[PDB]
């Protein structure tokens, strides 16, 4: 579980890098002085750059999901490679807008033990909020998996 | 014509740093060029590479191309050639499946014209080590300056000495990833390339030989950093990438933070950094080769660059 | 502990020494000094250091987007500490530094672990580097 969590990890990362390469900005930044016969030829680049962009950000999503998905097995398989939860927290907290990752966290991160997560208890409080409770949202599992984890350890 | 001479030097200065090194230097391990003479800021002369015939004129022409000739039940190529453009308008999947339907019925018989060039075998094994060889210190020393827009029709093969001669250097420092269409392959190892070097493929020679430029490029980095400072300052050299430019090369029926960005790239894959890990030369090369040859990148990248040739 | 992430070189006084190494420091190490258990056991924590840089950098990237977590230096802090009678870009770039700081990358260019130990210590024991230093500091002591 934790080679295919760190392989699925590095093609996540690879992609986002990619995305935040200056390469990329300055791909994007020639078709927005392009755009300002001719109008046919920009309004195809328009539309292939968005479907290149659609294509990447759903392979990011898949390569997203898997980790968390893994990392979540590789905790709940063994106590080796505890500390790889903070992984699996930094790619919560840096896509909590994704509503696979918070389903994974509700449905299979319950299970994982409590103990794990003393560690970075500090950062996980931080986090706590408001403005988006739902079934699925980030918030409530957050909340849920904070008060779970401080009815085991509250001292 | 400016910016082909401009090239034509940095190939001069390959060539110099290989041939002082004894382990390319035992190897032969040089580039093909010619003398380009710019006149003035829109016309000018250049040598013409004699005896020498572009590998797509000798592989997939109509009359007698060399894969009608030998292999005459498969597909045309320009029956190839209206099937990418078909899909080209469509996912990256149905792309990847119709270029490996493609490559199905087009076997490469690049590999014939050693054989019926030079019936000697002495000669001809000697001819297809330098083949070999050529494409494997063009490939390397291609990737280092970011060499694109190669297709068939910029790449002239020698029918005397089966060396590979490289022309129309206007792309260059990865400028072809900014096109439309991105370039995701390094250099052209298309199946043709590979065929026509031997039974043993990309393994044996071309490996030994890509990692011996290598090293001969790691080794002189300062060398070679310095030389490209020198000319992305040039004022009249006009290697940024254009609208332009950009709609002319894929056509169908502020300065310093770039050229800052290009040398700090330039200096990564000198040292042997590709996505932020440290890699060896014989890794490098590894992953170079592995790109090239993926079909995947061969599939998203434009018709007109011929993958499947 | 609130100084971290080398911003104390962003401070009024720069900090030129990674850490301190003053002459007392090495006085008490014995007549050695630097050389033997100090540098062989700097080069074994540089090992362990370089061997575990994805959990590191992953550990401290949890750190640095924690909202409450105010370790980005102000003027009001960088003046309290030297007295005498985008926040986002400001992650990565800390990020960029330790992670070549992890893989040995110093001034662009690849060092081993024992080159690496041997810079810091050169460095430290500067009395050059040294001079410059906030007198606060107490770099003579
Ligand atoms: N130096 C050369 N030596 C031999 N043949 C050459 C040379 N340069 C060009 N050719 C031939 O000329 C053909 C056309 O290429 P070229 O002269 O570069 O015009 P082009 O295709 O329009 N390039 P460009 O003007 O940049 O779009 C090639 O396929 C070669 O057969
Ligand atoms: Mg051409």
């Amino acid at each position: 579980f934790l080679s295919l969590a760190r392989f699925s990890d590095t093609q996540y990362q690879r992609i986002e890098n990619y995305m935040k390469s200056s390469e990329f900005e300055n791909k994007q930044a020639l078709l927005k002085r392009a755009k300002e016969r001719y109008t046919v030829k920009v309004q195809r680049e328009l539309e292939l750059d968005e479907l290149a962009l659609r294509a990447l950000k759903e392979d990011r999503k898949r390569f997203l999901c898997k980790a968390v998905e893994n990392y979540i097995n590789c905790l709940l398989s063994g106590e080796e490679h505890d500390m790889w939860v903070f992984r699996l927290c930094s790619l919560w907290l840096e896509n909590s807008g994704v509503s696979e990752v918070n389903g994974m966290m509700k449905r299979d991160g319950m299970k994982i033990p409590t103990y794990k997560f003393l560690p970075l208890m500090y950062q996980l409080a931080a986090r706590m909020g408001t403005k988006m409770m739902g079934g699925l949202g980030f918030h409530e599992v957050l909340n849920n998996l904070i008060s779970r984890i401080s009815m085991d350890h509250p001292h | 014509l400016r910016q082909d001479a401009v090239m034509q030097q940095v190939f001069q200065m390959c060539n110099t740093l290989l041939q002082r090194n004894t382990e390319t230097r035992k190897r032969k391990l040089t580039i093909c060029t010619y003398k380009v003479v710019p006149l003035s800021q829109r016309s000018g002369v250049l040598e013409w590479c004699t005896g020498t015939v572009p590998i797509g004129e000798f592989l997939v022409n109509n009359e007698d191309g060399a894969h009608k000739r030998y292999r005459p039940n498969d597909f045309s190529a320009f029956q190839c050639q209206k099937k990418m453009m078909e899909v080209q308008k469509k996912s990256f999947e149905e792309k990847y499946e119709v270029f490996m339907d493609v490559c199905q019925n087009f076997q490469p018989v690049f590999r014939y014209f050693c054989m019926e060039k030079f019936l000697d075998p002495a000669i001809w094994f000697e001819k297809r080590l330098a083949y070999t060889r050529s494409v494997a210190t063009s490939s390397i020393v291609g990737y280092i300056l970011g060499l694109g827009d190669r297709h068939v029709q910029n790449i002239l093969i020698n029918e005397q000495s089966a060396e590979l001669v490289h022309i129309d250097l206007g792309v260059a420092f990865e400028q072809g990833k900014i096109l439309p269409t991105p370039e995701t392959v390094p250099f052209r190892l298309t199946r043709d390339i590979v065929d026509g070097m031997g039974i043993t493929g990309v393994e044996g020679v071309f490996r030994r030989c890509c990692e011996k430029t290598m090293e001969v490029m790691r080794n002189s980095q300062e060398t070679l950093l310095t030389i490209v400072e020198v000319l992305l300052y040039d004022p009249l050299f006009d290697w940024t990438m254009n609208p332009l430019k950009a709609l002319y090369l894929a056509q169908r029926p502020s300065f310093n933070k770039v050229a800052e960005r290009v040398l700090m790239r330039l200096q990564e894959k000198l040292k042997g950094v590709e996505e932020g890990t440290v890699l060896s030369v014989g890794g490098q090369v590894n992953l170079l080769i592995q790109q090239a040859i993926d079909p995947k990148n061969l599939s998203r990248l434009f018709p007109g660059w011929k993958a499947w040739v």
